[PDB]
């Protein structure tokens, strides 16, 4: 044929037959050695996730969200993931004492299920009512924006406390039980409006730390509704929405690393 | 274009000295006008050498910028670029990833072109050389007057003169000489002096006496001609053109490396376009269709293995270099290795170029000197009193002296004044007597008749050294049978006795041995005048014969020859057992070519030619069967009216071929049939005379003290201390450098595969991209480099000189046996390997294997900022890119790891590690500093931003280490059932 | 520990850098010592 005959055409299949085969099996098997020393509740390592992101609804084109007033389907692509967030949030998903709980309605302090053990069954988790979220189809005019901290295995997120000077110093300060989110521009042309879980401009301590997806499925995190209702128009604003916290940093390179960067632009 | 070179030339010398005037209107006795002269010059042009047309080195840089890899590579950079200006216009990408990728690419191109630019070096000034043989001046008669001109201006016509000491301008007719003696070592490689005169002696214009031709040299007397050759029209001017002008051509070497270049670049093409569409038709945008492709180039070429296989060529001519073995041409370092014929020269070559005494005969007894440079044999006799006396007449008959100022250097290689025969004399009884000046002195020189023509003797008369009788002495030299005619006794052990027609006898048998050696012979005898019939002031008339000439007493024969190197008869010997064919191609004449082919071993013993069988059973030579005869020894005149078929008939048909005075262009042609047939040739010379049958072998090797500075600038190598025994050296380095090749081309293509598998899993999978192109760099350009080079230092694996040359149409230095094993055992296992410490990577930061698959799509996307992992946490953008370029720093240290045990493989081909040990301190030196380099490219602070390298965590360092040893003890088994059964099953599948 | 566990999402990336770098230093000079031994 081209390289050999038949019979060497067979022994060469028969070879590389048994060969992969092995090797197949030999991989699968260091495999299962690996999956053997995890666990099934907890991840080896965190330190990749440590300081906690902060992501929102608005599917960003680039960071960016926008769009003109005085057209339908001008919106209707971040409505989309809007809802689809939201859409979780429903009470018809949150019903019987299983597995959910009703806690505070005002921010209060961590919860601890025990350990990160099988020990239990699902770990209930706090209820959460998009209802907390007062004014938000939605913002068809000056956004209506969601922000939302990411899950973190028995992350306990810790508030500063006000010892010193703070940015939005001292006002409604929760100092005990909220991980504050002042979102910023100088450039101060628009109007802030926060909403959330007590009325608090914060995430409810109530609802950490979070067990896992294997301990606690249905689980629902706290979200905080901003508000942008500026008097301004057809212009880019670049509007940075930071949390404040002991367990919080942020980083030049990773541009989500506990902070926002929504590019509005309200183009009627 | 040269074919007509290629053939003998015609001439004017059977005319006579009035009608050569005619044919160039000229005068014999006040030559050509000045305005005549001037105007031959306009017509034939000026006597000079113009060189051929040259390919300029910015052609030769930029046709390797093109050679396949190079090909594919550019593909690539501009691929880059592509995709960057696609980039540029759509979303403005603030990133540098396809505009430095496309940078760098660019540059592996143009730094690989300088590696192969390197490699396919042409250092050649043939044609020059040829042109410092022409004088800057020339003496010619024009209006009856002699004036000295410019070379150059010398036509066809003139009458030109020379004397002792000065270069023949161009090819003339001898038309008046007196005593002229002339060097035709530039036509024949032999310098003993010719004879030129007016009258014509042979039908063959190279042998007769009445030319003389530019490129020699006039060594004594003073002789007159007309020019009848001019420039390129010049008998050796030919040579010159032809040998400058033959097409180079590719080394066994090169077309290795251009053939795998096709594999691979084979492959490369077929998984290139074979994944591009298969990329399409999973409905990937054009966008990532061309960046997979980029990636697909730099995985299946591998960037740093032509630059190795340089650097291992220049790392074995360095130790060539060590041994007085200088190579011009990187590549020459390997022909050698693939040489199966060899075609050498004699004089100068084989032999030491220098007439020594070889036999004595005295005491009825042959008797046999050392003839080896260093003195390397023993003693003959020193006892016999006969000894003493024919060592006086060798001394004392003797015109012959060292020159001023030698007397740092060994005797036998000091320049002597006076001819050969007188200088070998000298030079033997200088070393076997003590000082031959002392003996001079010891006994004054009163009259003597030295060697004439027509005497054919030479005596001499001396005041004996003797105090008791301080007598005079009488002792003479010639021609053997001239010598025994004028002898009456024969010393005999110390006392004389009549000269019976038994020692007579004894004396022809003696004499005919020594020349049937293709030694020269020469009669020694002497005579003790009577003391009362001379007495102490008697004059000797050396005109008339005033003493007697007859009754003298025969003392001895002595033998002499230009004898073989010490080293030749024992290389010839040991490359004939590595199975290469041994021709000699000599312009010597062919009973002295024959002598020495039987002395060097060019001719093994008991061997005959059609002449000998003929000889032996007194038959005619039409009578015997030349089937019969597998040596034999072709003259020059018979050469010239064969046609090539029946050169290369006695080609084929002999084992033990000698080509006997053989002009420069039957050399070429030789060398042309050996290759004819398809064999690999060497060339060993050191004449002009070698020049064109140097340029056109495979391979030529020119002697470095002996040769002429044409012959070394047709050669690709020098011998720089004529030590014919590096030639056995050249060969086994030439086969072991071809085994060490393979095993570090299997070593880098092995690595090729860890990384073409993970972009292919990439588009299959859906998965986190494993492996980067950058990172593909850090291994071919760096961690591989050194390891891979390292090889280059492996010792052979058995006797080398044992087997037979490889076969270049069948024995390949890259085959599918080595792709097999490279790409589809060892390779796949590092793929493995790579993906396994990928896989635990991801797992151990949340991400397990199961739920990989097809989150490319939301893993890569920008803007979610919020992945999922296994256990429900979430990551943003740059998070997750930080682990995946943990995993491609994993990865990459994976195929370190891996490589560790591929280096140990690729050690050796059919032996065990624990048969060939850990000797190479290279190879352990490239374990550890690839090691280094990976390690630091991890760690160090910054590596991050400039190559994306992470640093890893101890553990992960241990994640191949399975792998890597599996691939020892794979290819230890392997190799186990090679050696365990040669048979072929393993071996005809794997064995490289 | 409880609510301070905070070393649980922290990795001395500096030591391990420092260690490596020792490493491969000290990985290139023994290099050249058995390189070095002849030339
Ligand atoms: C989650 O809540 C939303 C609230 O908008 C539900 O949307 C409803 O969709 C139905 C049918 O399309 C409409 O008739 C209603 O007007 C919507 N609102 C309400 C309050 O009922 C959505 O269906 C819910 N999703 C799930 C899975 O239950
Ligand atoms: C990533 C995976 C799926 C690709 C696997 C590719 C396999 C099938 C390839 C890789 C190397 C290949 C072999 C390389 C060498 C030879 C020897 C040659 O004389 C015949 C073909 C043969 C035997 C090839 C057959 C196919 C082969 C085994
Ligand atoms: C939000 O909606 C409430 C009614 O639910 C209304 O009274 C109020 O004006 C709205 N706020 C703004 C800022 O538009
Ligand atoms: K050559
Ligand atoms: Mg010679
Ligand atoms: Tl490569
Ligand atoms: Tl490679």
């Amino acid at each position: 044929f081209l390289g050999r005959t038949g019979s060497s055409w067979f022994k060469i299949f028969l070879f590389y037959l048994i060969f992969y085969g092995c090797l197949a099996g030999i991989f699968i098997g260091t495999i299962q050695v690996l999956l053997l020393t995890l666990s099934d509740f907890e991840p080896k390592y965190q330190d990749r996730v440590a300081p906690p992101g902060l992501s929102h609804a608005p599917y960003a084109i680039k960071t960016e969200i926008s769009f003109s007033i005085s057209n339908p389907k001008s919106y209707e692509s971040f409505v989309k993931s809007m809802h689809k967030l939201m859409d979780l949030y429903n009470e018809s998903s949150q019903a019987g004492n299983s597995p959910f709980e009703d806690c505070s309605d005002t921010p209060a302090d961590y919860i601890k299920r025990g350990d990160l053990d099988d020990s239990q069954g699902q770990k209930k988790a706090c209820r959460f009512s998009r209802m907390w979220l007062k004014n938000c189809g939605y913002a068809e005019g000056k956004p209506c924006v969601v922000a939302k901290l990411n899950r973190i295995i028995g992350f306990y997120p810790k508030p500063l406390k006000n010892t010193t000077d703070l940015p939005e110093e001292l006002q409604a300060n929760y100092n005990q039980y909220v991980l504050p989110l002042r979102c910023a521009a100088r450039e101060k042309i628009g109007s802030i409006e926060y909403f959330g879980l007590g009325g608090y401009a914060g995430f409810p301590l109530q609802y950490y730390p979070y067990y896992g997806k294997r301990l606690q499925k249905k689980y629902l995190q706290p979200l905080l509704a901003i508000q942008f209702t500026n008097l301004t128009q057809n212009m880019e604003l670049r509007i940075e929405c930071k949390v404040y916290g002991e367990n919080i940093d942020y980083s030049e390179k990773d541009r989500f690393r506990g902070r926002f960067e929504v590019k509005i632009e309200v183009k009627s | 274009l040269d074919e007509l070179k290629k053939e003998v030339s015609m001439d004017d010398h059977k005319l006579s000295l009035d009608e050569l005037h005619n044919k160039y209107g000229t005068d014999l006795t006040r030559g050509l006008t000045n305005a005549r002269a001037k105007e031959i010059l306009a017509r034939d042009g000026p006597n000079s050498l113009t060189p051929p047309p040259t390919t300029p080195e910015w052609i030769k840089f930029c046709r390797q910028l093109f050679g396949g890899f190079s090909i594919l590579l550019w593909i690539g950079a501009i691929l880059c670029f592509l995709a960057y200006g696609i980039q540029a216009a759509t979303e403005d990408e603030p990133a540098n990833d396809n505009l430095y990728l496309g940078v760098v690419l660019s540059t592996v191109v143009i730094v690989t072109g300088c590696f192969s630019y390197y490699q396919e070096a042409k250092s050649s000034r043939i044609m020059d050389s040829f042109k410092n043989m022409v004088p800057q001046q020339a003496l010619v008669i024009r209006d009856g007057e002699k004036s000295t001109i410019n070379a150059e201006f010398v036509v066809a016509g003139d009458l030109v003169e020379v004397k002792g000491g000065d270069r023949i301008p161009a090819d003339l007719r001898i038309i008046s000489a007196h005593g002229c003696k002339v060097d035709n070592s530039s036509l024949t490689g032999e310098s003993e002096p010719q004879t030129r005169s007016p009258e014509f002696s042979s039908e063959n214009p190279l042998e007769t006496r009445n030319i003389a031709f530019f490129s020699t040299n006039c060594v004594e007397g003073t002789a007159r001609g007309v020019v009848v050759y001019t420039g390129d029209r010049t008998v050796m001017g030919r040579i010159a053109t032809l040998a400058s002008g033959l097409e180079v051509g590719r080394t066994p070497i090169a077309i290795e490396i251009e053939h795998f270049i096709h594999i691979i670049t084979g492959v490369a093409v077929f998984l290139g376009v074979s994944f591009f569409i298969l990329s399409l038709i999973l409905g990937y945008s054009w966008l990532e269709a061309v960046i997979f492709l980029i990636g697909i180039i730099v995985a299946n070429v591998p960037e740093g293995l032509l630059a190795t296989v340089t650097v291992c060529l220049t790392l074995t001519a360095k130790r060539m270099a060590r041994k007085n073995c200088l190579v011009k041409n990187l590549e020459a370092v390997e022909t050698l290795g693939s040489t199966s014929t060899i075609c050498s020269d004699k004089t100068g070559t084989l032999t030491q170029n220098r007439m020594t005494v070889a036999h004595m005969w005295f005491d009825n007894q042959i008797h046999e000197a050392d003839t080896t440079e260093n003195q390397s044999g023993a003693a003959f006799d020193k006892t016999s009193a006969t000894w003493s006396a024919l060592s006086r007449i060798a001394a004392l008959c003797n015109r012959a002296v060292f020159q001023a100022g030698q007397d740092n250097v060994p005797i036998l290689k000091r320049s002597v004044a006076g001819d050969a025969s007188e200088s070998a004399l000298l030079k033997c009884i200088e070393l076997c007597c003590g000082s031959v000046q002392g003996m001079r002195d010891r006994n004054p020189k009163i009259v003597e008749i030295p060697f004439n023509s027509t005497n054919k003797y030479q005596l001499s008369i001396h005041e004996n050294e003797k105090s008791s009788e301080s007598r005079y002495l009488l002792v003479m030299k010639g021609a053997p049978e001239r010598i025994l005619d004028r002898c009456s006794t024969i010393l005999l052990n110390g006392a004389e006795e009549p000269l019976k027609e038994d020692m007579k006898e004894a004396f022809q048998n003696a004499y005919l041995e020594l020349g049937g050696l293709g030694e020269r012979v020469l009669g020694f005898c002497h005579f003790a005048l009577p003391e009362d019939k001379y007495n102490e002031g008697y004059p000797f008339d050396a005109d008339e014969p005033n003493f007697p000439t007859t009754d003298l007493c025969f003392v001895g024969l002595m033998a002499m020859i230009d004898p073989p190197r010490a080293a030749v008869p024992d290389a010839v010997g040991k490359c004939r057992s590595a199975g290469i064919k041994v021709i000699m191609v000599t312009g010597d004449h062919p009973i002295t070519a024959k002598a020495i082919a039987k002395g060097v071993g060019i001719i093994s013993e008991g061997n005959e030619t059609i002449e000998d069988i003929a000889a032996r059973l007194n038959i005619p030579i039409g009578q015997v069967n030349p089937r019969d005869a597998k040596a034999c020894v072709v003259h020059g005149s018979d050469l010239k009216d064969l046609s090539t078929e029946v050169l290369d008939d006695i080609l084929h048909y002999h084992t033990e071929i000698v080509f006997a005075r053989t002009s420069p262009q039957q050399k070429l042609i030789i060398v042309e049939g050996c290759q004819r047939q398809g064999a690999i040739v060497a060339v060993t010379g050191d004449g002009v005379n070698d020049s064109p049958a140097l340029k056109k072998a495979d391979i030529g090797v020119a002697m470095g003290i002996s040769g002429s500075d044409v012959s070394k600038q047709a050669a690709d190598m020098i011998l720089l201390d004529d030590n014919f025994a590096s030639i056995v050296t050249g060969v086994e380095e030439g086969r072991l450098i071809f085994d060490n090749l393979k095993k570090s081309i299997a070593y880098t293509l092995t690595s090729n595969i860890p990384e073409i598998t993970p972009f292919l899993v990439f588009i299959i999978g859906n998965v986190p991209l494993p492996l980067g192109t950058v990172t593909i760099l850090c291994i071919d350009l760096g961690t591989d480099m050194v390891p891979a080079i390292s090889l280059a230092y492996e010792q052979a694996e058995s006797d080398i000189m044992k087997r037979q040359p490889r076969n270049p149409k069948t024995d390949k230095l890259v085959n599918e046996r080595l792709i097999s094993m490279a790409y589809g055992q060892i390779g796949m296992i590092q793929a493995l390997g790579g993906f396994f410490s990928y896989f635990v990577i991801l797992a151990e930061n949340g991400f397990l294997p199961m739920d990989l698959i097809g989150k490319r799509v939301r893993w890569d996307d920008r803007w979610i900022s919020d992945v999922e992992d296994s256990f429900g946490q979430q990551w943003t953008y740059e998070q997750r890119k930080i682990v995946e370029f943990t995993c491609h720093t994993s990865f990459f240290i994976s195929i370190v790891v891996v490589q560790w045990a591929d280096l140990i493989i690729c050690k050796t081909r059919r032996n065990s590690i624990f048969q060939q040990g850990m000797k190479n301190k290279i190879l352990i030196f490239g374990l550890f500093e690839e090691t280094a380099l990976a390690a630091f490219l991890s760690y160090c602070p910054g590596t991050d931003v400039a190559l994306r390298m992470y640093p890893l965590k101890p553990s992960w360092w241990f994640c191949a280490f399975p792998y890597s040893l599996i691939i020892f003890l794979y290819d230890e088994m392997r190799r186990f059932i090679i050696r365990r059964s040669p048979g072929g099953w393993v071996e005809q599948e794997t064995y490289y | 520990e409880g609510p301070d566990n905070d070393e649980r999402f922290t990795y001395d990336y500096y030591r391990l850098r420092v260690v490596g770098l020792i490493v491969a230093a000290v990985l290139c000079v023994i290099g050249i010592i058995i390189l070095l031994a002849g030339k």
